[PDB]
């Protein structure tokens, strides 16, 4: 039942052809096989994507997230901001059995899990969740943090992100403090006294999953000392 | 254009009654909602206040209950479309068993799945008239419904086509109906 | 990948 299922390849040699492809594998339906799915697409004149790029999502190509299901990876937040459907490798199956393109919005895959709403949620047209905000970067690690919710946060709309390590802005002009446990005190005692929101990773991962801006205060892990 | 999903009893009085039959199907008044197993027996009653007359038949439609997703068409998910009835298509996701003169329409406009049975009396001393239906795809089947929530819409017509009535109700098919009914139901009644 |  897996060989079968998995699908033949397409026998139209353009069969995906326009199309951008952005694979991501849930750290651990049938199996997700990377790269097959991978050489299926390429069968197809698929165009695999080595990582996000807007440069050709924008452009010539309609991009698209494979994954076996809603995860928490950095390829799944840039979607999720960019609104770029994730769909499920399924799809890529049930459309080489067929050698004709399927409907995506079929195989939608989840967002994830929402603290809101309790529960698992499914996808809906983002169209920019961070519009006109401007964020700051505060945390002691730049590469997964620093770096990472930069690119999330600025393929998401928003207005300016500042980066500013654990140790070296004009503040008052932001409308929140994105951070961790490793914010100093003075940044956390002049948004205090500028009335100005602090919050977690949480908050904007959050923000993804349900597509709008959600509270600040609007679930305890939102803190950023939530220990 | 998505079909119409308003109640209209018409002139007849119609109405829809349902029953049960480990539990494989069951249906929540609260909810409106009917929680059934994967190709298992559902039954539906028609309730006429007036008789209807010969000829009169009996149409099901599934539609899509999310606007994101309303227009799109409701079909089986490929994979259980590749793996029979005999006078059902594989694609389409309602099914009607114990009745021999069942049609099932495609649409050549629309490409909507429909299935249409004659219509027929209450028996020997019965009330309504029950309609044996299946469907032949889970709610969250990949490739088909997708965890998406559908909703069945039953509507009476006469031999051409025009409307005489119409109902419709949720469905969730799951492998716990009853689990499931109570979760929302509560999941319901928690809100006030 | 590596989740967050
Ligand atoms: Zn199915």
């Amino acid at each position: 039942a897996l060989e079968e299922q998995r699908g033949p390849l397409p026998l139209n040699k353009t069969l995906f052809l326009g199309y951008a492809f952005l694979l991501t594998m849930a750290t651990t339906i049938p199996p997700f096989n990377k790269q097959y799915t991978e050489s299926q697409l390429r069968a197809g004149a698929g165009y695999i994507l080595e990582d996000f790029n807007e440069a050709q999502c924008n452009t010539a190509y309609q991009c698209l997230l494979i994954a076996d299901q809603h995860c928490r990876t950095r390829k799944y937040f840039l979607c999720l901001a960019s609104g770029i459907p994730c769909v499920s490798h399924v799809w890529v199956h049930d459309s080489c059995h067929a050698n004709q393109l399927q409907n995506y919005r079929n195989y939608l895959l989840p967002a994830g899990y929402s603290l809101e709403e309790q529960r698992i949620l499914d996808w809906q047209p983002r169209e920019n969740p961070f519009q006109n905000l401007k964020v700051l970067l505060v945390s002691d690690q730049q590469q997964n943090f620093l770096e990472l919710w930069s690119e999330i946060l600025m393929t998401g709309g928003a207005a300016s992100v500042k980066q500013h390590h654990s140790s070296a802005i004009a503040l008052g002009v932001f409308d929140v403090v994105v951070t961790d446990p490793s914010c100093p005190a003075s940044v956390l005692k002049c948004a205090e006294a500028l009335q100005l929101p602090v919050v977690s990773q949480e908050w904007v991962i959050q923000c993804l999953i349900v597509g709008e801006r959600i509270g600040f205060k609007q679930h305890p892990k939102y803190k950023h000392d939530y220990v | 254009s998505v079909p119409s999903q308003k109640t209209y009893q018409g002139s007849y009085g119609f109405r829809l009654g349902f029953l049960h039959s480990s539990v494989t199907c069951t249906y929540s008044p609260a909810l409106n909602k009917m929680f059934c197993q994967l190709a298992k027996t559902c039954p539906v009653q028609l309730w006429v206040d007036s008789t209807p007359p010969p000829g009169t038949r009996v149409r099901a439609m599934a539609i899509y209950k999310q606007s994101q997703h309303m227009t799109e068409v409701v079909r089986r998910c490929p994979h259980h479309e590749r793996c029979s009835d005999g006078l059902a298509p594989p694609q389409h996701l309602i099914r009607v068993e114990g009745n021999l003169r069942v049609e099932y329409l495609d649409d050549r406009n629309t490409f909507r799945h429909s299935v249409v049975v004659p219509y027929e009396p209450p028996e020997v001393g019965s009330d309504c008239t029950t309609i044996h239906y299946n469907y032949m795809c889970n709610s969250s089947c990949m490739g088909g419904m997708n965890r998406r929530p559908i909703l069945t819409i039953i509507t009476l017509e006469d031999s051409s086509g025009n409307l005489l009535g119409r109902n419709s109700f949720e469905v969730r098919v799951c492998a716990c109906p009853g689990r499931d009914r109570r979760t929302e139901e509560e999941n319901l009644r928690k809100k006030g | 990948s590596q989740e967050y």
